[PDB]
Protein backbone atom coordinates (compact mmCIF):
# COMPACT_ATOMS: atom_id res chain seq x y z
CA UNK A 1 0.00 0.00 0.00
CA UNK A 2 3.04 2.31 0.93
CA UNK A 3 4.14 3.52 -2.21
CA UNK A 4 7.49 5.24 -3.05
CA UNK A 5 7.79 8.33 -5.81
CA UNK B 1 39.33 40.64 -31.67
CA UNK B 2 39.67 36.65 -30.79
CA UNK B 3 43.18 36.24 -32.02
CA UNK B 4 44.33 39.20 -29.51
CA UNK B 5 42.13 38.05 -27.16
CA UNK B 6 44.19 34.43 -27.61
CA UNK B 7 47.17 36.62 -27.50
CA UNK B 8 46.82 38.26 -24.29
CA UNK B 9 45.84 34.58 -22.54
CA UNK B 10 48.84 33.58 -23.41
CA UNK B 11 50.94 36.34 -22.52
CA UNK B 12 52.85 36.63 -19.20
CA UNK B 13 51.99 39.89 -18.84
CA UNK B 14 49.16 40.12 -15.94
CA UNK B 15 47.33 43.07 -17.37
CA UNK B 16 46.63 41.82 -20.88
CA UNK B 17 45.80 38.36 -18.87
CA UNK B 18 43.33 40.19 -17.25
CA UNK B 19 41.99 42.24 -20.33
CA UNK B 20 41.64 39.14 -22.50
CA UNK B 21 40.40 36.95 -19.60
CA UNK B 22 37.47 39.49 -18.94
CA UNK B 23 37.32 39.68 -22.52
CA UNK B 24 36.08 35.95 -22.90
CA UNK B 25 34.38 36.36 -20.15
CA UNK B 26 32.01 38.86 -21.19
CA UNK B 27 31.46 36.82 -24.61
CA UNK B 28 30.35 33.85 -22.32
CA UNK B 29 28.08 36.15 -20.69
CA UNK B 30 26.05 37.43 -23.58
CA UNK B 31 22.13 37.20 -23.53
CA UNK B 32 21.43 34.16 -25.27
CA UNK B 33 23.44 32.22 -27.67
CA UNK B 34 26.98 32.37 -25.73
CA UNK B 35 29.65 31.23 -28.43
CA UNK B 36 31.18 28.12 -25.83
CA UNK B 37 32.25 25.89 -28.84
CA UNK B 38 34.28 29.11 -30.12
CA UNK B 39 36.21 29.93 -27.07
CA UNK B 40 36.64 26.22 -26.52
CA UNK B 41 38.42 25.69 -30.09
CA UNK B 42 40.51 28.78 -29.77
CA UNK B 43 42.75 26.65 -27.16
CA UNK B 44 42.23 28.65 -24.06
CA UNK B 45 40.59 26.53 -21.31
CA UNK B 46 43.90 24.91 -20.48
CA UNK B 47 45.37 28.66 -19.27
CA UNK B 48 41.92 29.77 -17.36
CA UNK B 49 42.55 26.52 -15.63
CA UNK B 50 45.94 27.72 -14.62
CA UNK B 51 44.46 31.06 -13.74
CA UNK B 52 42.49 29.66 -11.22
CA UNK B 53 46.04 28.74 -9.36
CA UNK B 54 47.07 32.53 -9.45
CA UNK B 55 46.34 33.17 -5.53
CA UNK B 56 48.65 36.26 -6.02
CA UNK B 57 45.98 37.92 -8.93
CA UNK B 58 42.56 37.26 -7.49
CA UNK B 59 40.66 38.90 -9.65
CA UNK B 60 42.21 36.60 -12.58
CA UNK B 61 41.29 33.69 -10.63
CA UNK B 62 37.56 35.54 -10.87
CA UNK B 63 37.44 35.99 -14.05
CA UNK B 64 38.71 32.80 -15.36
CA UNK B 65 36.70 31.57 -12.69
CA UNK B 66 33.30 32.82 -14.10
CA UNK B 67 34.24 32.33 -17.51
CA UNK B 68 35.18 28.42 -16.30
CA UNK B 69 31.10 28.25 -14.84
CA UNK B 70 29.96 29.42 -17.83
CA UNK B 71 31.76 26.83 -20.63
CA UNK B 72 30.22 23.84 -17.97
CA UNK B 73 26.87 26.04 -18.15
CA UNK B 74 26.76 24.19 -22.08
CA UNK B 75 26.24 20.82 -23.07
CA UNK B 76 27.98 18.05 -21.98
CA UNK B 77 30.78 17.92 -24.15
CA UNK B 78 31.81 21.48 -23.41
CA UNK B 79 31.53 20.48 -19.70
CA UNK B 80 34.09 17.44 -20.59
CA UNK B 81 36.75 19.80 -21.72
CA UNK B 82 36.81 21.79 -18.71
CA UNK B 83 36.98 18.39 -16.81
CA UNK B 84 39.76 17.01 -18.81
CA UNK B 85 41.55 19.47 -17.88
CA UNK B 86 41.88 19.28 -14.47
CA UNK B 87 39.05 21.97 -12.90
CA UNK B 88 37.55 19.95 -10.70
CA UNK B 89 39.94 19.19 -7.74
CA UNK B 90 41.60 23.28 -8.38
CA UNK B 91 38.03 24.43 -7.74
CA UNK B 92 37.34 22.20 -4.87
CA UNK B 93 40.89 23.88 -3.45
CA UNK B 94 39.31 27.62 -4.15
CA UNK B 95 36.42 26.33 -1.74
CA UNK B 96 39.06 27.39 0.67
CA UNK B 97 39.87 30.32 -1.06
CA UNK B 98 40.56 34.25 1.06
CA UNK B 99 38.24 36.02 -1.63
CA UNK B 100 34.90 36.03 -1.37
CA UNK B 101 34.02 36.22 -4.71
CA UNK B 102 36.85 33.47 -5.88
CA UNK B 103 34.91 30.82 -3.55
CA UNK B 104 31.31 31.89 -4.75
CA UNK B 105 32.60 31.44 -8.05
CA UNK B 106 33.89 27.76 -7.56
CA UNK B 107 30.84 26.73 -5.75
CA UNK B 108 28.71 27.80 -8.68
CA UNK B 109 31.19 26.27 -11.14
CA UNK B 110 30.75 22.77 -9.28
CA UNK B 111 27.42 23.17 -9.34
CA UNK B 112 27.34 23.44 -13.32
CA UNK B 113 29.40 19.99 -12.84
CA UNK B 114 27.99 18.23 -10.96
CA UNK B 115 24.27 19.07 -12.76
CA UNK B 116 25.71 17.48 -16.09
CA UNK B 117 25.37 13.97 -14.95
CA UNK B 118 25.20 11.41 -12.41
CA UNK B 119 28.82 10.57 -13.77
CA UNK B 120 29.84 14.40 -13.08
CA UNK B 121 27.80 14.79 -9.87
CA UNK B 122 29.93 11.56 -8.72
CA UNK B 123 33.12 12.82 -9.67
CA UNK B 124 32.71 15.98 -7.69
CA UNK B 125 31.70 14.25 -4.75
CA UNK B 126 34.44 12.46 -5.22
CA UNK B 127 37.25 14.91 -5.24
CA UNK B 128 35.54 16.12 -1.91
CA UNK B 129 33.98 19.49 -2.94
CA UNK B 130 31.36 18.30 0.05
CA UNK B 131 33.23 19.04 3.13
CA UNK B 132 34.61 22.23 1.84
CA UNK B 133 31.60 23.21 0.75
CA UNK B 134 29.54 23.19 3.89
CA UNK B 135 32.79 24.26 5.61
CA UNK B 136 32.42 27.42 4.58
CA UNK B 137 28.63 28.25 5.58
CA UNK B 138 28.08 29.76 8.83
CA UNK B 139 26.22 32.39 10.87
CA UNK B 140 27.84 35.45 8.97
CA UNK B 141 27.52 33.74 5.23
CA UNK B 142 26.14 36.04 2.67
CA UNK B 143 22.77 35.81 1.17
CA UNK B 144 24.31 35.61 -2.47
CA UNK B 145 26.79 32.52 -1.23
CA UNK B 146 23.61 30.91 0.54
CA UNK B 147 21.77 30.99 -2.33
CA UNK B 148 24.70 29.28 -4.78
CA UNK B 149 25.26 27.12 -1.84
CA UNK B 150 22.50 25.27 -1.07
CA UNK B 151 21.66 24.98 -5.17
CA UNK B 152 25.12 23.17 -5.34
CA UNK B 153 24.44 21.09 -2.44
CA UNK B 154 20.68 20.19 -4.31
CA UNK B 155 22.30 19.55 -7.69
CA UNK B 156 24.76 17.31 -5.44
CA UNK B 157 21.70 15.44 -4.40
CA UNK B 158 20.06 15.33 -7.44
CA UNK B 159 19.71 12.78 -9.97
CA UNK B 160 19.45 8.94 -10.83
CA UNK B 161 20.73 6.35 -9.97
CA UNK B 162 20.97 8.90 -6.32
CA UNK B 163 24.20 9.51 -5.20
CA UNK B 164 25.82 7.13 -2.16
CA UNK B 165 23.88 8.24 0.87
CA UNK B 166 27.09 7.89 3.23
CA UNK B 167 28.73 10.13 0.55
CA UNK B 168 25.73 13.32 0.66
CA UNK B 169 24.66 12.30 4.05
CA UNK B 170 26.84 15.63 6.01
CA UNK B 171 24.56 17.84 3.98
CA UNK B 172 22.06 16.84 6.13
CA UNK B 173 22.71 19.11 9.16
CA UNK B 174 23.21 22.44 6.37
CA UNK B 175 20.10 21.26 4.96
CA UNK B 176 17.87 21.03 8.03
CA UNK B 177 19.45 24.66 8.82
CA UNK B 178 18.71 25.99 5.66
CA UNK B 179 14.90 25.25 5.50
CA UNK B 180 14.83 27.90 8.59
CA UNK B 181 15.41 30.61 5.76
CA UNK B 182 12.70 32.91 4.92
CA UNK B 183 14.19 33.51 1.75
CA UNK B 184 12.75 31.69 -1.20
CA UNK B 185 15.25 30.94 -3.34
CA UNK B 186 17.34 29.23 -0.31
CA UNK B 187 14.16 27.16 0.79
CA UNK B 188 13.43 26.27 -2.69
CA UNK B 189 16.78 24.52 -2.96
CA UNK B 190 17.04 23.54 0.39
CA UNK B 191 13.67 21.81 0.03
CA UNK B 192 14.32 20.32 -3.16
CA UNK B 193 17.29 18.69 -2.03
CA UNK B 194 15.45 17.03 1.37
CA UNK B 195 13.05 15.83 -1.22
CA UNK B 196 15.81 13.73 -3.21
CA UNK B 197 17.23 12.52 0.32
CA UNK B 198 14.50 11.24 1.39
CA UNK B 199 13.28 9.29 -1.71
CA UNK B 200 14.57 5.58 -1.14
CA UNK B 201 14.80 2.87 1.42
CA UNK B 202 13.17 3.49 5.10
CA UNK B 203 17.15 3.92 6.51
CA UNK B 204 16.85 6.75 4.47
CA UNK B 205 13.71 8.60 5.38
CA UNK B 206 15.16 7.64 9.40
CA UNK B 207 18.28 10.27 8.86
CA UNK B 208 16.30 12.79 7.25
CA UNK B 209 13.55 12.45 10.39
CA UNK B 210 16.61 12.29 12.68
CA UNK B 211 17.62 15.96 11.15
CA UNK B 212 14.76 17.04 12.73
CA UNK B 213 13.41 18.49 9.22
CA UNK B 214 10.02 17.47 10.18
CA UNK B 215 8.31 20.28 12.21
CA UNK B 216 9.68 22.75 9.43
CA UNK B 217 8.71 20.63 6.54
CA UNK B 218 5.00 20.94 7.55
CA UNK B 219 5.29 25.00 8.33
CA UNK B 220 6.46 24.56 4.79
CA UNK B 221 2.80 23.53 3.66
CA UNK B 222 1.59 26.64 4.11
CA UNK B 223 4.36 28.26 1.79
CA UNK B 224 2.83 30.70 -0.17
CA UNK B 225 4.74 30.05 -3.02
CA UNK B 226 4.76 27.28 -4.47
CA UNK B 227 8.01 27.03 -5.75
CA UNK B 228 8.16 26.00 -2.21
CA UNK B 229 5.39 24.45 -1.46
CA UNK B 230 6.06 21.85 -4.32
CA UNK B 231 9.39 20.30 -3.10
CA UNK B 232 8.32 20.75 0.56
CA UNK B 233 5.26 17.92 -0.24
CA UNK B 234 7.17 16.26 -2.14
CA UNK B 235 9.48 15.55 1.07
CA UNK B 236 6.74 15.09 3.25
CA UNK B 237 5.09 12.36 0.71
CA UNK B 238 8.62 10.70 0.88
CA UNK B 239 8.99 10.47 4.26
CA UNK B 240 5.44 9.17 4.76
CA UNK B 241 6.52 6.08 2.34
CA UNK B 242 8.37 4.91 5.37
CA UNK B 243 7.18 2.71 7.96
CA UNK B 244 4.32 3.78 10.85
CA UNK B 245 6.32 5.14 13.23
CA UNK B 246 8.32 7.31 10.86
CA UNK B 247 4.82 8.50 9.17
CA UNK B 248 3.79 9.26 12.44
CA UNK B 249 6.19 11.98 13.26
CA UNK B 250 4.66 13.80 10.60
CA UNK B 251 1.38 13.54 11.71
CA UNK B 252 2.37 14.67 14.86
CA UNK B 253 3.21 17.74 14.10
CA UNK B 254 -0.48 18.58 12.38
CA UNK B 255 0.28 17.83 8.97
CA UNK B 256 -3.07 16.69 8.33
CA UNK B 257 -4.83 19.54 8.81
CA UNK B 258 -1.89 21.26 6.35
CA UNK B 259 -2.58 18.87 4.00
CA UNK B 260 -6.73 19.32 3.92
CA UNK B 261 -5.98 22.81 3.45
CA UNK B 262 -4.18 22.09 -0.29
CA UNK B 263 -6.80 20.06 -0.95
CA UNK B 264 -10.00 22.96 -0.46
CA UNK B 265 -7.54 25.85 -1.72
CA UNK B 266 -7.45 26.58 -5.74
CA UNK B 267 -4.23 25.40 -5.98
CA UNK B 268 -2.49 23.63 -8.99
CA UNK B 269 -3.56 20.34 -10.09
CA UNK B 270 -0.49 18.65 -9.27
CA UNK B 271 -0.25 19.73 -6.10
CA UNK B 272 -3.29 18.56 -5.39
CA UNK B 273 -2.22 15.33 -6.88
CA UNK B 274 1.14 15.15 -4.45
CA UNK B 275 -0.90 16.17 -1.47
CA UNK B 276 -3.77 13.30 -1.79
CA UNK B 277 -0.75 10.92 -2.89
CA UNK B 278 0.66 12.11 0.43
CA UNK B 279 -2.95 11.54 2.04
CA UNK B 280 -2.99 7.42 0.56
CA UNK B 281 0.48 6.60 2.07
CA UNK B 282 -0.46 8.22 5.40
CA UNK B 283 -3.98 5.74 5.46
CA UNK B 284 -1.39 3.14 4.20
CA UNK B 285 -0.77 3.47 7.84
CA UNK B 286 -2.41 2.08 10.98
CA UNK B 287 -6.11 1.95 12.37
CA UNK B 288 -4.69 5.41 14.63
CA UNK B 289 -3.43 6.79 11.57
CA UNK B 290 -6.35 6.36 9.20
CA UNK B 291 -8.39 7.71 12.25
CA UNK B 292 -6.40 10.86 12.55
CA UNK B 293 -7.08 11.24 8.58
CA UNK B 294 -10.78 11.17 9.86
CA UNK B 295 -10.47 13.13 12.62
CA UNK B 296 -8.96 16.27 10.59
CA UNK B 297 -11.85 16.31 8.20
CA UNK B 298 -10.21 15.08 5.23
CA UNK B 299 -12.88 12.20 4.00
CA UNK B 300 -15.32 14.19 2.65
CA UNK B 301 -13.06 16.60 0.48
CA UNK B 302 -11.34 13.86 -0.45
CA UNK B 303 -14.59 11.51 -1.71
CA UNK B 304 -16.00 15.14 -3.13
CA UNK B 305 -11.74 14.42 -5.56
CA UNK B 306 -12.43 11.14 -6.20
CA UNK B 307 -15.82 11.98 -7.34
CA UNK B 308 -15.35 15.06 -9.36
CA UNK B 309 -11.57 15.75 -10.22
CA UNK B 310 -8.95 15.42 -13.17
CA UNK B 311 -7.98 12.01 -13.67
CA UNK B 312 -4.88 12.59 -12.18
CA UNK B 313 -5.97 13.90 -8.80
CA UNK B 314 -8.72 11.28 -8.45
CA UNK B 315 -6.03 8.27 -8.99
CA UNK B 316 -4.34 9.37 -6.21
CA UNK B 317 -7.70 10.09 -3.81
CA UNK B 318 -8.64 6.35 -5.45
CA UNK B 319 -5.62 4.76 -3.59
CA UNK B 320 -6.13 6.88 -0.44
CA UNK B 321 -10.06 5.70 0.11
CA UNK B 322 -9.20 2.61 -1.55
CA UNK B 323 -5.63 2.42 1.77
CA UNK B 324 -8.17 3.29 4.33
CA UNK B 325 -10.80 0.53 3.38
CA UNK B 326 -8.08 -1.97 3.42
CA UNK B 327 -6.33 -1.14 6.96
CA UNK B 328 -9.33 0.73 8.82
CA UNK B 329 -11.84 -0.56 11.25
CA UNK B 330 -15.31 -1.63 10.64
CA UNK B 331 -16.55 1.08 11.88
CA UNK B 332 -14.01 3.56 10.02
CA UNK B 333 -15.25 2.07 6.80
CA UNK B 334 -18.68 2.28 7.77
CA UNK B 335 -17.64 6.20 8.15
CA UNK B 336 -16.46 6.35 4.95
CA UNK B 337 -19.63 4.84 3.40
CA UNK B 338 -21.42 7.33 5.60
CA UNK B 339 -19.12 10.05 3.26
CA UNK B 340 -20.32 9.09 0.24
CA UNK B 341 -17.41 6.98 -1.03
CA UNK B 342 -19.22 3.97 -2.65
CA UNK B 343 -20.52 5.69 -5.63
CA UNK B 344 -17.22 7.51 -7.12
CA UNK B 345 -15.43 4.11 -6.06
CA UNK B 346 -17.74 2.43 -8.48
CA UNK B 347 -17.75 5.02 -11.22
CA UNK B 348 -13.79 4.35 -11.36
CA UNK B 349 -14.47 0.64 -12.12
CA UNK B 350 -14.77 1.31 -15.87
CA UNK B 351 -11.49 3.88 -16.14
CA UNK B 352 -8.53 2.85 -18.42
CA UNK B 353 -6.09 2.33 -15.92
CA UNK B 354 -6.27 -1.24 -14.95
CA UNK B 355 -4.36 -0.37 -11.19
CA UNK B 356 -7.35 2.01 -10.96
CA UNK B 357 -9.97 -0.28 -11.42
CA UNK B 358 -8.45 -3.07 -9.11
CA UNK B 359 -7.80 -0.85 -6.24
CA UNK B 360 -11.28 0.51 -6.63
CA UNK B 361 -12.64 -3.16 -6.56
CA UNK B 362 -10.32 -3.62 -3.89
CA UNK B 363 -12.19 -1.37 -1.75
CA UNK B 364 -15.40 -2.48 -2.65
CA UNK B 365 -14.83 -5.72 -1.68
CA UNK B 366 -13.85 -4.75 1.88
CA UNK B 367 -16.88 -2.45 2.40
CA UNK B 368 -18.85 -5.36 1.04
CA UNK B 369 -17.38 -7.09 4.15
CA UNK B 370 -18.15 -4.80 6.33
CA UNK B 371 -21.69 -4.39 5.13
CA UNK B 372 -22.00 -8.31 5.50
CA UNK B 373 -20.68 -8.78 8.41
CA UNK B 374 -23.07 -6.02 9.76
CA UNK B 375 -25.88 -8.36 8.36
CA UNK B 376 -24.98 -10.95 9.83
CA UNK B 377 -24.48 -9.43 13.47
CA UNK B 378 -28.21 -8.67 12.84
CA UNK B 379 -29.13 -11.45 11.49
CA UNK B 380 -30.78 -9.11 9.19
CA UNK B 381 -32.06 -9.92 5.43
CA UNK B 382 -29.45 -7.80 3.75
CA UNK B 383 -26.35 -6.52 3.40
CA UNK B 384 -27.04 -3.00 3.10
CA UNK B 385 -23.87 -1.88 0.98
CA UNK B 386 -24.73 -4.33 -1.36
CA UNK B 387 -27.75 -2.65 -1.93
CA UNK B 388 -25.91 0.90 -2.23
CA UNK B 389 -23.36 -0.50 -4.72
CA UNK B 390 -26.51 -1.38 -6.93
CA UNK B 391 -27.86 1.82 -6.76
CA UNK B 392 -24.57 3.36 -7.65
CA UNK B 393 -24.59 1.60 -10.89
CA UNK B 394 -21.55 -0.59 -9.53
CA UNK B 395 -23.19 -4.09 -9.57
CA UNK B 396 -23.37 -3.62 -13.39
CA UNK B 397 -19.77 -2.55 -13.54
CA UNK B 398 -18.53 -5.73 -11.53
CA UNK B 399 -20.43 -7.98 -13.60
CA UNK B 400 -19.18 -6.86 -16.65
CA UNK B 401 -15.65 -7.17 -15.11
CA UNK B 402 -15.75 -11.04 -15.86
CA UNK B 403 -15.48 -9.98 -19.55
CA UNK B 404 -11.83 -8.25 -18.83
CA UNK B 405 -8.58 -9.28 -20.53
CA UNK B 406 -6.87 -9.24 -16.94
CA UNK B 407 -6.72 -11.88 -14.32
CA UNK B 408 -6.65 -10.41 -11.29
CA UNK B 409 -9.54 -8.45 -11.91
CA UNK B 410 -11.35 -11.27 -13.51
CA UNK B 411 -10.87 -13.68 -10.57
CA UNK B 412 -11.69 -10.64 -8.28
CA UNK B 413 -14.91 -10.08 -9.54
CA UNK B 414 -16.33 -13.32 -9.89
CA UNK B 415 -15.55 -13.99 -6.00
CA UNK B 416 -17.01 -10.90 -5.34
CA UNK B 417 -20.38 -11.77 -7.25
CA UNK B 418 -20.49 -15.33 -5.81
CA UNK B 419 -19.70 -14.03 -2.63
CA UNK B 420 -21.92 -11.04 -2.09
CA UNK B 421 -24.30 -11.39 -5.29
CA UNK B 422 -26.04 -15.55 -5.34
CA UNK C 1 9.30 23.10 -12.79
CA UNK C 2 12.29 21.67 -11.20
CA UNK C 3 15.32 23.97 -10.32
CA UNK C 4 17.76 24.39 -13.60
CA UNK C 5 20.65 21.85 -13.54
CA UNK C 6 23.13 24.27 -15.00
CA UNK C 7 22.74 28.10 -14.44
CA UNK C 8 25.29 30.71 -16.81
CA UNK C 9 26.68 33.86 -14.92
CA UNK C 10 25.17 36.69 -17.12
CA UNK C 11 25.54 39.69 -14.59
Amino acid sequence: KKRKV
Amino acid sequence: SLPAMIGGVYSDDNNLQLEATTQFRKLLSIERSPPIEEVIQSGVVPRFVQFLTREDFPQLQFEAAWALTNIASGTSENTKVVIDHGAVPIFVKLLGSSSDDVREQAVWALGNVAGDSPKCRDLVLANGALLPLLAQLNEHTKLSMLRNATWTLSNFCRGKPQPSFEQTRPALPALARLIHSNDEEVLTDACWALSYLSDGTNDKIQAVIEAGVCPRLVELLLHPSPSVLIPALRTVGNIVTGDDAQTQCIIDHQALPCLLSLLTQNLKKSIKKEACWTISNITAGNKDQIQAVINAGIIGPLVNLLQTAEFDIKKEAAWAISNATSGGSHDQIKYLVSEGCIKPLCDLLICPDIRIVTVCLEGLENILKVGETDKTLAAGDVNVFSQMIDEAEGLEKIENLQSHDNNEIYEKAVKILEAYWM
